[PDB]
């Protein structure tokens, strides 16, 4: 359908409308599953790797870290929120949800 | 080779003791699970997704569980009794899986603290006893006559359903509808709605159309265009045989020899076709309905004599004209009289609906049939609109035959479950503590109730409680919609005795038939 | 050329075109006279051709030989036609007939 | 119609009525007479749970007995 | 961060197999693509110079031609934008017969442009008014630029002459005789009622004898033989039957019930002897020619045969109605004798074999007749084909010039002619639809590039001199094909013209066709079915 | 899942899931059909499965052809069919205000509301905008010029405007030929036959009959100036008897005389026909047509052409009815006493021919009661497109023509009707203020979609509407041309009354019933 | 109208093989259940009995 499909039959192309779709799904998407992190009203997430280790968590990184998610803007997402980890520590929680109220109000 | 010996079948599978019990109430949990959200003026609706590729989006409990499939037996059972409840009074399906399955839980407790099912099953059956007693104690007369109460019932009934922001349009269809049916003859009482009350959906028009009509109404046109479309006050014959020209039950054959026998046939074919049309046209009629065909020529006869004829109508719509208009379906219109003739119907009128003809046969005179033209957005709206409708029919029906009442909105539930567990201080053996555990289980309802509604759970049905333990507050119940205790005798919310008779009673014994199951035996043929 | 995501004709439509179409059809018209070839004038010799069935043919006639020749080649089938042709209207010569074309193409 | 062979002998012998396979005396004839009729105090299209079931109530000459048995669901 | 999900919405709520096009890019410069590839392929049989293609069906059935509308017909189409080009061409054939490559031609030229257009800047509206509008100013000037009329019909010189340019496409080497041939045909059909029906002219193949050898007889000929025994008749009183050459029987049951032995033995006697009587009582009214359109049984053609009666059988109801217009009989419904208005009669019939075949002539003599035949000879059963197009061609020219009288100059005259007036106009015309009006006028420009590059020559030289010529104040001059180099000649002294109803309707479909195209704007596409073929098609 | 517990291969979707996916369809939908919206829409290709070619803007069509396998979307899709069944217009604003009004209402509930309290809300702007829409309607005398006006406003948004503007005229005729002062309008009357043979703008309507088929016979004549119409529903073809007659014979001359003798039932009923004719036409001046409904055999088509009758079988049942309105005649069932009072009368009858097909013209009628509009088209395409813009247009104008009232078009009813909802707003006791507002949002979308289709901006135009309408209290929609407010009553921009009617009621309930929805299950298997 | 689609969001973002419960009922009753599964595994070898 487009150019770029033209060029590479097996090409994987979202554009215009599609890709802010997309992205403001996947932010929508990582906005709800770290809204009950916040506070200290909070509910405890548990994680459970493939090898079957558990762990028990609240921190928006180490949640961001341990979900199952394959998703190019929840990558950037996590990117930025590892950043402000790595630099501030603290504020990961509320680093994705302000990203997904910004980008649901645009 | 040598294959190996066994001694019953392969893959016949077989499971004992504490899991079967456990797998079972489990199932019948989760069924109850289910449709739990389904309870309450609150109640939210549910879209299934039918296999042949419908959509039946309902609020209705035996609705949700018919469409469903389910493998564990205990599962199937749940089904069926929801069916047994749907079928015998009308209403109460969720109500009643949720008390089985609330019932079925509270026995796991005791079947965990080695009690034998028996003593258990002895216990629910002293229970169910005097719950009966209760609801008989508690429950209060109706007079039939006084419409503004019926109409009240049936809301009361309805406020639960899709159709509760047209509740006063709909009670009065659904009690218009009920009194035209009710008849008797022979000194035997008889309301069969199931097939003297047809449910006609149209899509289309808005839902403040629909109506209940003084007559029937079929899709069905005028064989030929002109015969006419609007009859003042027609004298109506029914037919169920056809007026065309068949072959004999035995074997004949002609012989011809001569050369005017061929045209004599079919003159004789044709003279009995006139013939027959005259022997109709004797009684003087204006429309002619058959089940079966109507030959070119029998409509030329007829059109001669000025009468609207309809083909093909089907049996059910022939049985409910003729309850109708007063007619009687015949077979030989030699055999034809005057009482079969029907007159009393006051018109007949075929007007184009939409893009299809529909026949009107309604302003009858004391009608002993009626059909419910409903009209709305699309087919699954006015499908729920009939099951809503078929609710308050049934319960309709329910209070005509029995005009006892009992408070809704839990309170008949908490006023049984205090009755029985007062009665339970005078009890002395083990049966006490599942008597009681069953009693308070009764209350699965009024917190059902709260729950949908959204409020807290604790703190209002304590205060219920509390408010029951006094001596006449037997009618306090929870606004399912505002979340507080309020007074039925104020708020008005009233259920048919029966119903709720029915519903315990099939709660009960569904709990006592799971409780009675053990080794569950599996994968064998017919 | 290029994928064009929905195409024109329907898939396996095999086209040739210009002056290498010509000269294979030359080609093909040169290959279907070398096979009647040897059977003209009085040293000519017999053709045996074997069907599927397993039936021999002996024949000195061009006409007859060509028939029995399944030829699927679309230039091809014009020696065969005007072979044919020639038997109908005369009955001789329907080797001379397709050595003559094949020549003039040539 | 279509009534269950055991169910009309059944039926006859407690009602006092007589199975009929033919209209045929045995004069030639084709009669019938009163005194293969069998009698009931009474005869109703009853209704059990939305289905319906005639019941041949208090019949003469001989005492007849059935049970309906009513319970949760079919498997009960 | 592996995979690029489907877009919420409509992207997710699609088929498996269906595919959505959306946009300029996506849906309407595809399309114009389609359909310009379908022109490129299609273009080089346009013009006398044009080259036959062999195309293959897909029930290996060869068709060698030079006909737009047979080449797409044949060809498995399966983009739509084409398939609307297609329907367009069709309908061009079915409502003249001839120009189906000048629709091709000219809506690919117009949705070339068009897709030029809206690159620059323009939308969709704006091109698809202009082209409307520019329809509309090239109906209006068409009928200006009408050189002659054909002002006869019953001549058979002049009528040639009209006919030979319509057929000088196909079969470019031998025209005039073609054009003869159909001359005659035509001019002996078409009498003084002025309708004309093109059915009447038939068209026999036989094999063998080369083209030159084709002829035209006024009347028919059927590829069968004498059921008996006489086979020429030179004072035929045709007798036509619908029924079969046999006693006819009830249509209940037949039940032949003997009783006694005198029964039995005289049943079959008398059968015969009824057979016998009808067959004479037929004979009795001179009718010495007898067809049937059903069976013959023995009997009746023993007894056919006893009074020398010829017998032909047609199968095919539409041959016995054309036989019957022919002759001047009525087909019965009975085995009557027929009286003396029903009685067809013809100047001669007689059972003949040419080349090979064997065949029976109803032949007239005079130069008249409701039906005539034109036998067709060739060394081909293809060339013989595209021989019959030919003359199917000119069969419609024909009856378009019955219509309509008018003709325009031929060779790309009248089309630039027309784009220089276009072009005039649309220089003075103000707003954005002057760029869609001169890209309308210069699209015409495509019907003299193709005569141009099919002959061999330089298509820029031979159209920068038809503006020279056309602005000096010749609107009659059109491209030259007998010429090694760009040479531009009078077509009216060369006799090369078109009918004015087929330019006329070409340049209606054509641009119907185009604003239909441009007018696409998302396409939905389903799976493509395994289904056998829609129920409609049978 | 407690679901997935009993049924392993079941799918389900519950809580804010089912809200989401409902709603993600509804936005699919609404974000397909946008464009068509207006006459400036844009026009969709549909090629089926076996290569078919649609071109159409309409709704209900685009949703039918649409490869779409969701439950919501055959929800929608069926609300569309009720309201093109019933009404026949404004499947494109229903689907449109649909979805817009889950959006509104998805935008309070995201933010932790109860969807009951939408539904509330929902009701209440419901009611007051139903009686806004009561208070607004035009009431007027349905003389030609409103009817031209009203079916301009449905073709130029369904065709082509050069198109639309020869509809407009072959509608608007047709419906006042077969329309009867204070009576049903039966579209039935009206006969839609297709050719395929010229332009476009040739769609013309004929004050008769078009029967897709012809005589049979060839000497038949191909045209009758004057004729008597003999509407009949009489086989005239050999008939079995009943009871498996059979013939029995001894000789050649019995079997002869059983031949002849088994074709006189039907020779009679010809020769009353024959004699009917010779009775009522003594000279070759008139002509009788008989048009059947049944067969008719080759030997009683050769009898009826000796007397130079044509007679045309297997007609339609329809035009049995059609024929008996038109000509004036009377559909016959036997010919036991027929009289020349049962024959219907046609000023003109004759042949035309085209390509296999053959069909019949019947015109100049003294008052036909019932025409047919003649569609042409050189495509199928385009006699497609052609038929569902006049079954469009038949529909505004009967609506139109049924109530006297009318309603301006344009969007200029939505934004009053969104006015008077905010400015009633204060009014709704609770929270349901939000639904009232989401409602009135999601009524604001046509002006905003037609200014999409129109090229404008949607906010600036909606502004400037509204602040016109605020000033002056007129009706004002959306200028296509220019995108500035305006009078749509002046200009002649009128919808149908009983399609905003049913758009409100359809779409209100729709929403209601789907944003009540906890929990999708798909567990019959 | 055959098939439940996937919600927008997370549920559409999980892995193949991954399993997501949330609330009351998927989570705390499953653990619940768990343990008491295990509780019943271990009881009966309890005390000298
Ligand atoms: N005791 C409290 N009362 C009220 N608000 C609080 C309290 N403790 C924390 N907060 C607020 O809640 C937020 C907690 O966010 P948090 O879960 O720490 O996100 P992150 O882990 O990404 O920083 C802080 O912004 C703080 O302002
Ligand atoms: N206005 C009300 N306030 C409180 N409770 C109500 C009200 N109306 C109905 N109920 C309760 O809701 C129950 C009916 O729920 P419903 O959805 O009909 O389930 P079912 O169909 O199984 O009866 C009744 O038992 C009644 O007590
Ligand atoms: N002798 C000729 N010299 C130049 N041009 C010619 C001559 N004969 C025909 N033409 C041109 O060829 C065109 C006909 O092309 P043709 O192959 O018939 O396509 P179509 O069948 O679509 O008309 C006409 O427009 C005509 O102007
Ligand atoms: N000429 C016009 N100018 C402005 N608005 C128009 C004009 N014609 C139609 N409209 C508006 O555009 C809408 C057309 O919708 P339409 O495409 O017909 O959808 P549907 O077919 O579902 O009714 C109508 O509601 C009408 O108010
Ligand atoms: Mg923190
Ligand atoms: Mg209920
Ligand atoms: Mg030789
Ligand atoms: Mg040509
Ligand atoms: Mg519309």
């Amino acid at each position: 359908m487009a150019a770029v499909k033209t060029l590479n039959p097996k090409a994987e192309v979202a554009r215009a409308q599609a890709a802010l779709a997309v992205n403001i799904s996947a932010a929508r998407g990582l906005q709800d599953v770290l809204r009950t992190n916040l506070g200290p009203k909070g509910t405890m997430k548990m994680l459970v790797s493939g090898a079957g280790d558990i762990k028990l968590t609240k921190d928006g990184n180490v949640l961001l870290h341990e979900m199952q998610i394959q998703h190019p803007t929840a990558s950037l997402i996590a990117k930025v929120a590892t950043a402000q980890d790595d630099i501030t520590g603290d504020g990961t929680t509320s680093n994705v949800l302000i990203i997904g109220e910004l980008l649901k109000q645009a | 080779g040598h294959r190996p010996v066994l001694v019953l079948s392969q893959n016949t599978k077989r499971e004992s003791g504490r899991k079967v019990q456990s797998g079972n109430i489990n199932a019948a949990k989760t069924i109850a699970d289910i449709i739990r959200t389904c309870l309450g003026p609150k109640s939210m609706m549910k879209m299934l997704l039918d296999p042949m590729g419908g959509i039946v989006m309902t609020n209705d409990g035996n609705a949700i569980l018919r469409e469903i499939q389910v493998q564990h037996p205990a599962a199937k059972s749940m089904i069926e009794i929801s069916r047994t409840q749907d079928e015998e009074v009308g209403d109460g399906t969720t109500s009643v899986i949720i008390l089985a399955g609330e019932m079925l839980s509270v026995a796991e407790h005791f079947l965990e603290q080695q009690m034998h099912p028996t003593v258990v099953i002895s216990a629910y059956r002293k229970a169910l006893d005097d719950m009966i007693s209760t609801l008989k104690k508690i429950s209060i007369p109706v007079d039939i006559s006084d419409s503004d109460m019926m109409l009240n019932i049936i809301n009361s009934s309805i406020t639960t359903k899709a159709i509760s922001r047209w509740s006063s349009l709909a009670c009065n269809i659904a009690l218009d509808a009920v009194k035209m049916v009710q008849f008797e003859e022979n000194g035997r009482k008889e309301i069969d709605i199931k097939k003297y009350a047809r449910v006609e959906k149209i899509p289309g028009g808005i839902i403040e159309d629909s109506c209940v009509l003084r007559g029937v109404m079929i899709n069905k046109d005028v064989t030929h265009p002109r015969m006419r479309r609007y009859i003042k006050n027609p004298r109506i014959v029914l037919l169920d045989s056809s007026l065309e020209y068949k072959k004999g039950e035995s074997q004949t054959d002609i012989e011809i020899t001569r050369e005017e026998d061929f045209t004599r046939i079919l003159q004789m074919e044709e003279e009995y076709i006139q013939q027959l049309c005259e022997d109709i046209i004797q009684l003087k009629p204006d429309v002619v309905i058959t089940e079966k065909g109507i030959s070119d020529l029998a409509q030329h006869y007829l059109m001669r004599a000025n009468i609207t004829a309809i083909r093909r109508v089907r049996k059910t719509d022939n049985n409910r004209i003729a309850r109708a208009c007063g007619a009687r379906i015949v077979s030989r219109p030699e055999e034809l009289r005057e009482d079969d003739v029907g007159t009393g119907a006051g018109l007949l009128e075929i007007k184009k609906i939409g893009d299809e003809y529909f026949t009107f046969i309604t302003d009858c005179k004391d009608p002993k049939a009626c059909t419910i033209l409903l009209r709305g957005a699309s087919k699954e709206i006015l499908s729920e609109v009939e099951r809503n409708l078929q609710d308050a029919m049934q319960v309709c029906r329910n209070v005509l035959l029995d005009p006892q009442l009992v408070p809704g909105g839990g309170a008949s539930e908490m006023a049984v479950a205090h009755a029985l567990t007062e009665k339970s201080k005078a009890m002395t053996g083990v049966e006490q503590w599942p008597y009681r555990a069953v009693a308070q289980a009764l209350e699965v309802i009024p917190r059902t109730l709260i729950q949908n509604c959204g409020a807290s759970t604790i703190r209002l049905l304590t205060s219920l409680r509390a408010k029951h333990t006094q001596e006449n507050c037997e009618t306090w119940g929870v606004n399912g919609e505002t979340g507080t205790l309020v007074d039925m005798k104020e708020l008005g919310i009233w259920e048919p005795l029966a119903v709720k008779l029915q519903t315990y009673k099939t709660a009960v014994e569904t709990a006592v038939l799971l409780l009675r199951i053990d080794d569950i035996v599996s994968g064998h043929k017919k | 050329m290029m994928p064009t995501p929905v195409i024109l004709l329907k898939e396996g439509t095999d086209s040739s075109q210009g002056i290498p179409q010509l000269v294979s059809n030359i080609s093909a018209c040169q290959v279907i006279a070398e096979a009647v070839r040897t059977t003209l004038g009085p040293r000519g010799m017999d053709k045996l051709i074997v069907d599927g069935r397993g039936k021999a043919t002996i024949s000195n006639d061009g006409a007859t030989i060509l028939k029995l020749l399944d030829v699927v080649h679309p230039a091809a089938k014009t020696l065969v036609d005007i072979a044919k042709s020639q038997d109908a209207e005369v009955g001789d010569g329907t080797t001379s007939v397709t050595l003559l074309a094949a020549e003039f193409l040539k | 119609r279509r009534v269950l062979k055991r169910d009309l002998k059944r039926i006859a012998k407690a009602s006092g009525a007589t199975i009929l396979s033919t209209l045929a005396n045995l004069e030639g004839e084709e009669t019938f007479e009163a005194a293969m009729l069998g009698q009931a105090e009474e005869v109703v299209q009853e209704r059990i749970c939305d289905d319906e079931l005639i019941l041949i109530k208090n019949t003469k000459a001989r005492t007849s007995a059935s049970i309906i048995l009513r319970g949760a669901n079919d498997f009960m | 961060a592996l995979h690029v999900p489907k877009a919420p919405g409509f992207a997710q709520m699609l088929k498996e197999g269906a595919k959505h096009f959306s946009g300029l890019e996506e849906a309407v410069y595809r399309n114009i693509q389609a359909c310009k590839e379908l022109a490129q392929t299609t273009r080089t049989a346009y013009g006398p110079n044009g080259m036959n293609k062999m195309v293959i069906n897909h029930l290996e059935k060869l068709f060698v031609t030079n006909d737009a509308a047979t080449i797409l017909r044949e060809l498995e189409v399966q983009h739509p934008a084409a398939k609307m080009i297609v329907m367009a061409s069709h309908m061009q054939e079915q409502e003249v017969g001839d120009g189906t490559n000048f629709v091709l031609v000219f809506a690919g030229a117009l949705l070339e442009l068009a897709e030029e257009l809206l690159r620059i800047g323009l939308s969709v509206s704006e091109v698809i008014e202009g082209y409307e509008i520019a329809c509309r100013k090239a109906h209006e000037i068409l009928p200006n630029l009408v050189c002659c009329s054909a002002k006869n019909l019953r001549d058979i010189d002049e009528v040639s002459s009209l006919l030979r340019t319509s057929i000088m496409s196909k079969q470019y080497g031998n025209e005039v005789f073609l054009a003869k041939l159909i001359a005659q045909a035509c001019v002996s059909i078409f009498p003084d009622s002025g309708h004309f029906n093109v059915d009447n002219i038939r068209v026999c193949k036989i094999l063998g004898s080369g083209i030159s050898s084709s002829s035209v007889l006024h009347g028919m000929v059927f590829k069968k033989e004498t059921e008996g025994d006489v086979t020429s008749v030179k004072d035929a009183k045709i007798a036509v039957y619908s029924c079969p050459f046999d006693g006819m029987i009830t249509e209940t049951k037949g039940t032949v019930l003997i009783k006694t032995a005198e029964e039995l033995m005289n049943f079959s006697k008398g059968e015969e002897n009824l057979m016998d009587a009808q067959v004479k009582a037929i004979a009795d009214t001179g009718a010495n020619v007898v067809v049937t359109g059903g069976k013959v049984a023995d009997m009746a053609l023993h007894y056919a045969n006893k009074y020398n009666i010829m017998l032909v059988r047609l199968n095919s109801k539409w041959d016995l109605r054309r036989l019957c217009k022919t002759v001047g009989a009525t087909a019965l419904p009975r085995l009557t004798p027929p009286v003396l208005e029903e009685m067809g009669h013809c100047d001669s019939v007689y059972l003949s074999e040419v080349g090979d075949t064997q065949v029976v002539v109803f032949k007239h003599e005079k130069e008249d007749g409701a039906i005539s035949t034109i036998v067709l000879r060739g060394s081909t059963d293809n060339l013989m084909d595209d021989i019959e197009r030919a003359v199917d061609d000119g069969v419609n020219t024909f009856k378009v010039l019955t219509r309509d009288k008018r003709l325009v100059p031929g060779g790309g005259a009248t089309e630039i002619e027309l784009a220089k007036q276009i072009t005039s106009y649309g220089e003075t015309c103000p707003g954005l639809e002057q760029y869609a009006i001169k890209k309308f006028a210069e699209a015409f420009e495509a019907i003299p590039r193709a005569l141009a590059e099919n002959s061999g020559v330089k298509a820029n030289e031979v159209i920068s001199k038809l503006y020279a010529v056309h602005q000096e104040g010749n609107k009659n001059v059109g491209l030259d094909i007998e010429a090694e180099v760009p040479a531009v000649k009078d077509m009216l002294e060369a006799g090369i013209l078109d009918t004015y109803l087929g330019k006329y309707w070409a340049i209606k479909l054509a641009t119907n066709a185009a604003v239909t195209v441009l007018r696409v704007d998302q396409i939905i596409m389903a799976k493509p079915a395994g289904g056998p073929k829609p129920p409609s098609g049978k | 899942a407690a679901v997935k517990t009993l049924n392993p291969k079941a799918e389900v979707a519950r809580a804010q899931a089912a809200l989401a996916v409902n709603i993600s369809a509804a936005r699919g939908l609404q974000d397909v059909l946008r464009t068509n919206l207006g006459p400036k829409g844009t026009m969709k290709m549909l090629v089926s499965g076996a290569g078919d070619i649609k071109l159409t803007k309409d709704g209900n069509v685009l949703l039918h052809e649409m490869q779409i396998q969701h439950p919501t979307a055959s929800l929608i899709a069926k609300v569309a069919t009720a309201q093109d069944d019933i009404t026949g217009d404004g499947t494109t604003s229903n689907v449109l205000i649909i979805g817009e009004l889950l959006k509104q209402a998805d935008l309070y509930i995201s933010e932790g509301l109860h969807p009951r309290i939408i539904t509330e809300g929902f009701e209440a702007a419901k009611e007051k905008a139903l009686q806004f829409l009561e208070e607004v309607k035009v009431s007027r005398e349905m003389d030609r010029e409103t009817l031209i006006d009203v079916a301009r406003t449905s073709l130029r948004t369904k065709v082509h405007a050069e198109l639309a503007d020869v509809l407009t005229e072959a509608v608007v005729d047709s419906i006042l030929a077969i329309k009867k002062q204070d009576e049903p309008i039966d579209l039935f009357m009206i006969e839609i036959m297709e050719m395929k043979h010229k332009s476009e703008t040739d769609t013309s309507l004929i004050r008769g009959l078009v029967l897709d088929h012809g005589a049979r016979h060839p000497d038949m004549k191909k045209r009758v100036e004057d004729a008597y119409i003999l509407t009949c529903n009489v086989s005239l073809e050999y008939e079995k008897t009943e009871v498996n007659s059979g013939f029995f014979y001894k000789s050649a001359e019995e079997r002869e005389k059983l031949v002849k003798a088994e074709r006189k039932f039907i020779e009679d009923r010809v020769k009353k026909i024959i004699e009917l004719k010779r009775k009522v036409c003594g000279d070759s001046d008139k002509g009788f047509v008989v048009i059947n409904q049944k067969g008719i055999d080759p030997f009683s088509l050769d009898a009826l052409s000796k007397e130079g009758i044509v007679a045309l079988r297997r007609a339609k049942r329809r035009n049995m009815e059609r024929l008996t309105l038109a000509c004036g005649g009377v559909a016959l069932n036997s010919f036991d006493d027929l009289s020349p009072d049962c024959l219907g009368h046609a000023g003109l009858v004759y042949e035309y021919t085209l390509g296999e097909e053959k069909f019949t013209f019947i015109e100049k009628c003294n008052n036909p009661r019932s025409v047919t509009l003649l569609i042409k088209g050189p495509n199928k395409h385009t006699l497609t497109q052609i038929k569902d813009a006049v079954r469009d247009g038949l529909r505004a104008v009967k609506n139109a023509i049924d109530d006297g009232c009318v309603v301006p078009g344009a969007g200029a009813v939505e934004v009053a009707m969104a006015e008077a909802l905010i400015k009633h707003k204060p009014s709704v006791k609770g929270r349901a203020q939000l639904g009232v507002q989401a409602f009135a949002d999601a009524l604001l979308i046509i002006p905003k979609v037609l200014a999409q289709n129109s090229g404008f901006d949607l906010q600036e135009t909606l502004v400037k509407i509204q602040a016109e309408h605020s000033e002056s209290g007129q009706l004002v929609g959306v200028d296509l041309n220019t995108g500035e407010p305006m009078v749509a009553a002046e200009v002649g921009v009128w919808d149908n009354y009983c399609v905003k009617k049913q758009l409100l009621h359809s779409c209100t309930v729709i929403a209601t019933n789907i944003l009540l929805v906890d929990e999708i299950m798909r567990a019959g298997m």
